[PDB]
């Protein structure tokens, strides 16, 4: 029944062509076993040239659809590029239809969620230029749809970090850790995360941008959400060299640091022990600012908490201490 | 310092993937994951089933994060213990996973 659908996506009758995209899009849906389906019956090249189509009803229907067979497995996200996707998706990015836009915004960041690959091939097909600039957009619901992509491009390796960093990503993510907005401040947070999860010298790139300021700041959060975000992204840094853990220090990192020592909160004790941890694990001067701070006394106490996660966190951070 | 040896791998391995003895062609294979204390070395150079060569570490320390483990290997003991008898020196592990993926209809 679905190759004849297939055929029907560029049948002249416009009552059958919608009838087999609304068909196609509820089957695309249906988990990666129906995506599998509606691929090997060979949809894609179809509703990729749909994306070119003058009417806005059908390319929302066509680019809906690829968007949610991105969302498979890493070999249909692949089967999605190999069908030339993602040209037409880079163009749909200058679209001054808000609809399409977030669409086209969806569908690449459900491609940037597959593996190194794939996301290569999201950069090799300029995405980036057109994401840095949707940074700066007043619309809410645009802007945070760009920061999604963003962060799922920065979920690769360290050369996939490196071009969000040389795309200029960096100095808007940073000022927009200052929004009031709860929605845009998490997923910049959650970018940063990303970035600074990579080598040495995308660690950097973040201090150099002045993110540690902030990332401070957002210790003294009452929002979970934002904190262990704000957590995650200091953690990163601090997975780095004694330089780079030396600025964590200088920020005055350390004191929020203990005094997160103190939650009930699993997920933010977990975090809280990982960060000092990863300090502890540094030279003789980052060692003396952490047992100067009370750090100690806390670890020590830690390694009694009945969660074997909190228990063996304290007895790492600990020993990577006293070592 | 970097060893060589044979290799009789049957797909891809990147650099960091830990190696183990394969009794039958007497060469370096990627190791399973679930043979206990198998382990002999850790990749250096990326290489797959056409390279004849394999430059490997058959000594060193390496952070856990760093080696490319397993899918097989489950235990996070059995892993750090899987260089037993080996100049191999393993350390500690991180937390959770960052790939988003948002479905509708
Ligand atoms: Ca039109
Ligand atoms: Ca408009
Ligand atoms: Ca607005
Ligand atoms: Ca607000
Ligand atoms: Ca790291
Ligand atoms: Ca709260
Ligand atoms: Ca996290
Ligand atoms: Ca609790």
């Amino acid at each position: 029944e679905l190759p004849q659908m297939v055929q029907q996506l560029n049948s002249p009758d416009q009552q059958e062509l919608q009838s087999a995209l609304r068909k196609l899009s509820q089957i695309a849906s249906g988990g990666n076993e129906q995506i599998q389906a509606v691929i090997d019956a060979g949809a894609l090249p179809a509703l990729v040239q749909l994306l070119s189509s003058p009417n806005e009803q059908i390319l929302q229907e066509a680019l809906w659809t690829l968007g949610n067979i991105a969302s498979g497995g890493n070999e249909q996200i692949q089967a999605v590029i190999d069908a030339g996707a993602l040209p037409a998706l880079v163009q749909l990015l200058s679209s001054p239809n808000e609809q399409i836009l977030q669409e086209a915004l969806w569908t690449l960041g459900n491609i940037a969620s597959g593996g190194n690959e794939q996301i290569q091939a999201v950069i090799d097909a300029g995405a980036l230029p057109a994401l840095v600039q949707l940074l700066s957009s007043p619309n809410e619901q645009i802007l945070q749809e760009a920061l999604w992509t963003l962060g799922n491009i920065a979920s690769g390796g360290n050369e996939q970090i490196q071009a969000v960093i040389d795309a200029g990503a960096l100095p808007a993510l940073v000022q927009l850790l200052s929004s009031p907005n709860e929605q845009i401040l998490q997923e910049a947070l959650w970018t940063l995360g990303n970035i600074a999860s990579g080598g040495n010298e995308q660690i950097q790139a973040v201090i150099d941008a002045g993110a540690l300021p902030a990332l401070v700041q957002l210790l003294s959060s009452p929002n979970e959400q934002i904190l262990q975000e704000a957590l995650w992204t200091l953690g990163n840094i601090a997975s780095g060299g004694n330089e780079q853990i030396q600025a964590v220090i200088d920020a005055g990192a350390l004191p929020a640091l203990v005094q997160l020592l103190s939650s009930p909160n699993e997920q933010i004790l977990q975090e809280a022990l990982w960060t000092l941890g990863n300090i502890a694990s540094g030279g003789n001067e980052q060692k003396q600012a952490v047992k100067e701070a009370g750090a100690l006394e806390k670890l020590e106490q830690l390694q009694s908490h009945e969660n074997e996660k909190i228990q063996k966190e304290a007895q790492e951070a600990l020993e990577k201490l006293q070592s | 310092p970097t060893a060589t040896a044979p290799g009789g791998l049957s797909a891809k391995a990147p650099a960091m993937t830990p190696l183990m003895l394969d009794t039958s062609s007497r060469k370096l294979v990627a190791w399973d994951g679930t043979t206990d204390g198998a382990a002999v070395g850790i990749l250096a150079v990326a290489a797959d089933q056409t390279s004849t060569t394999l430059t490997f570490y058959k000594s060193g320390t390496f952070r856990y994060e760093d080696v490319l483990w397993p899918e097989a290997a489950s235990d996070e003991t059995k892993k750090r213990t899987a260089f037993a008898g080996t100049a191999i020196s393993i350390v500690g592990s991180g937390s959770p996973k960052r790939k988003r993926k948002r479905k509708r209809k």
